[PDB]
RNA sequence: GAGACAUGAGAGGUGUAGAAUAAGUGGGAGGCCCGGGCCGCCGGUGAAAUACCACUACUCUGAUCGUUUUUUCACUGACCCGGUGAGGCGGGGGGGCGAGCCCCG
RNA sequence: CGCGACCUCAGAUCAGACGUGGCGACCCGCUGAAUUUAAGCAUAUUAGUCAGCGGAGGAGAAGAAACUAACCAGGAUUCCC
């Protein structure tokens, strides 16, 4: 589910990704922080592949 | 569609104007436009609150509001020096006759008076209502106290039941350092009411003879 | 392996847990570490 | 640091490594028999944080529980009287499958004490737990303080009186407004105290 | 394979006197053509005609490369069935009995 | 084509121990009705009670806050008003 949300964040459908993560983990707070951590992971690997 | 280059790397927010320094691309004067971007509309419903603002541009494509003010605001009419005529000369002016090469669709926003409007659509030519023009109060052109809507005469628009509009503000031949306080009105006058519609923010299209990509969000 | 890789210490996967345990005088042993060594086997290290 | 790495790894249960290991170990526990003695704890960090020590006298039993709800054991689905009591199918047992695993382990090796238990993979059909048992007559256990409390005679069949970790979670007792039902020690202690009638001498 | 899926993308319609229907959200009396333009427009007072600047998207598009859903076929390793005292399962080597099959002597 | 080491299992009238059953007034874990009342009766009530099953001890359970509170704050559990 983390990898499917990472695909959603790569395509940048962030509202859908938040609704999906909220459906999987249950809570809006936990879903928001999981989305920000997965977005941090995506940004890190993106700048690594860039440099 | 758009211009030839068709690229933008900016967000162009509402805390931004900062665009337009080579809009005069060719030798002529570009017919700069202004639009609204009301999305999310249901075609099988009715909506209201027509917009009529004073948009300070001082343009070259310019009509006027001079007919007819029949002998009431002479002090307001002779400052601009109108052709001051009578009801029979309005029969001449309207498109019932066949006299001269005159634009029958000359002025759509006619002068809001309280006398002649009662007898316009009965003996005159119906070209007023086929062309869809009426000296109504939408135009706010009372023109009796000192000066309201006579000297500048801004090109007006309307909020019909249609989705997209394209009404030209006219011409510029100048920079946007007066536009920075001229145009911030469309989003606020739309979101002030009728909240069973689209949200606040979007881009706007300005395409013309040549429409430079200036999609102000 | 990921830990020894990131710290840059050379690690090997030997074939035999009982063989490790027999060199450490028990039945089985999971891993064994080499720390610093005397001078006459530094060269044996410096190939291995 | 090793046990901390195992702990984080066992929290990452949906990783490909852990889902492989869980599936293969579930397969072989399925091929084994229902009650079984393990030779060593499969999860040593979990077992030691639940109380196990690598000494003589600590044993580990793997228990398999057929999972799902509890069906009412009445013939032909006929309970008699009161549609509110007509239910047969969607009923649920008051204790957990982990608690009944500890109870089956204790009832088989009835000369040992159930210390605790943990989860080692389920199934769709079964659930596999490992129960830490203690022989309370090994010298290495009753000749050492900090563990002869379980050799004391008031701790026979803790899992049958409901006072292991899983059984306590089933009893539902705690501190505060969530737990007023059991505010005299237990549920029927509370029921007794608030349903007795104190008839004093001088009323 | 199929399915809306990322998407690109040629392509518009008439009750009709119309220089096709001069049609869609555009409309300058011409930007621009050579110091000329042009299907037409204040000149069927014209479906709002529209000589022009086709920004919403017009019966809207064959396909592109991606993520997503379903159908068929096949595999076995979970799972299931059967048999047995778990008795010769799968692949591979020679002279060869016979086709003489075969460069053919 | 043997000899070891470990792992996972097995056997033994192997050496030494331990459990089983009873009682059940109080205690703990489950399971758990219907009579009854509702002037009928189905939710409700009876009642988480009787019956049923398991496990104890001289007591048991509980117990040193993932607590109460909203105050100038209190401070494990149990019992009484
Ligand atoms: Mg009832
Ligand atoms: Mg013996
Ligand atoms: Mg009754
Ligand atoms: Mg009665
Ligand atoms: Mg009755
Ligand atoms: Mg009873
Ligand atoms: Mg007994
Ligand atoms: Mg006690
Ligand atoms: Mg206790």
């Amino acid at each position: 589910y983390e990898r499917r949300a990472m695909e959603l964040l790569k395509v940048s459908k962030d509202k859908r990704a938040l609704k999906f993560i909220k459906k999987r983990v249950g809570t809006h707070i936990r879903a928001k922080r999981k989305r920000e951590e997965l977005s941090n992971v995506l940004a890190a690997m993106r700048k690594a592949a860039a440099k | 569609m758009s211009s030839k280059v068709s690229r933008d790397t900016l967000y162009e927010a509402v805390r931004e104007v900062l665009h337009g320094n080579q809009r005069k691309r060719r030798k002529f004067l570009e017919t700069v436009e202004l639009q609204i971007s009301l999305k999310n509309y249901d075609p099988q419903k009715d909506k209201r609150f027509s917009g009529t603002v004073r948009l300070k541009s001082t343009p070259r494509p310019k009509f006027s509001v001079c007919v007819l003010g029949d002998q009431q605001h002479c002090d307001e009419a002779k400052a601009v020096d109108i052709p001051h005529m009578d009801i029979e000369a309005l029969k001449k002016l309207n498109k019932n006759k066949k006299l001269v090469k005159k634009l029958a669709k000359k002025y759509d926003a006619f002068l809001a008076s309280e006398s002649l409007i009662k007898q316009i659509p009965r003996i005159l030519g119906p070209g007023l209502n086929k062309a869809g023009k009426f000296p109504s109060l939408l135009t706010h052109n009372e023109n009796m106290v000192a000066k309201v809507d006579e000297v500048k005469s801004t090109i007006k628009f309307q909020m019909k039941k249609v989705l997209c509009l394209a009404v030209a503000v006219g011409h510029v031949k100048m920079t946007d350092d007066e536009l920075v306080y001229n145009i911030h009105l469309a989003v606020n006058f739309l979101v002030s009411l009728l909240k069973k519609n689209w949200q606040n923010v979007r881009a706007l299209y300005i395409k013309s003879t040549m429409g430079k990509p200036q999609r102000l969000y | 392996p990921a830990l020894c890789r990131k710290m840059g210490v050379p690690y090997c996967i030997i074939k035999g847990k009982a063989r490790l345990g027999r060199l450490v005088h028990r039945k089985t042993c999971t891993t064994v570490a080499f720390t610093q060594v005397n001078s006459e086997d530094k060269g044996a290290l410096a190939k291995l | 640091g090793a046990y901390k790495y195992i702990q984080e790894l066992w929290r990452k249960k949906q990783s490909d490594v852990m889902r492989f290991l869980l599936r293969v170990r579930c397969w072989q526990y399925r091929q084994l028999s229902a009650l079984h003695r393990a030779p060593r704890p499969t999860r040593p960090d979990k077992a030691r944080r639940l109380g196990y020590k690598a000494k003589q006298g600590y044993v580990i039993y793997r228990i398999r529980v057929r999972r799902g709800g509890r069906k009412r054991p009445v013939p032909k689905g006929a309970t008699y009287g009161k549609p509110v009591h007509h239910g047969v199918n969607q009923l649920k047992f008051a204790r957990s499958l982990q608690s009944v695993a500890e109870e089956r382990a204790g009832r088989h090796c009835g000369a040992l004490r159930v210390l605790n238990s943990y989860w080692v993979g389920e199934d769709s059909t079964y659930k596999f737990f490992e129960v830490i048992l203690i022989d309370p007559f090994h010298k290495a256990i009753r000749r050492n303080p900090d563990t002869q409390w379980i050799t004391k005679p008031v701790h026979k069949h803790r899992e049958m009186r409901g006072l292991t970790s899983a059984g306590r979670k089933s009893r539902g007792l705690g501190k505060g407004h969530k737990f007023h039902h059991t505010i005299g020690g237990s549920r029927r202690a509370a029921w007794r105290r608030r349903n007795t009638l104190q008839l004093h001498r001088y009323r």
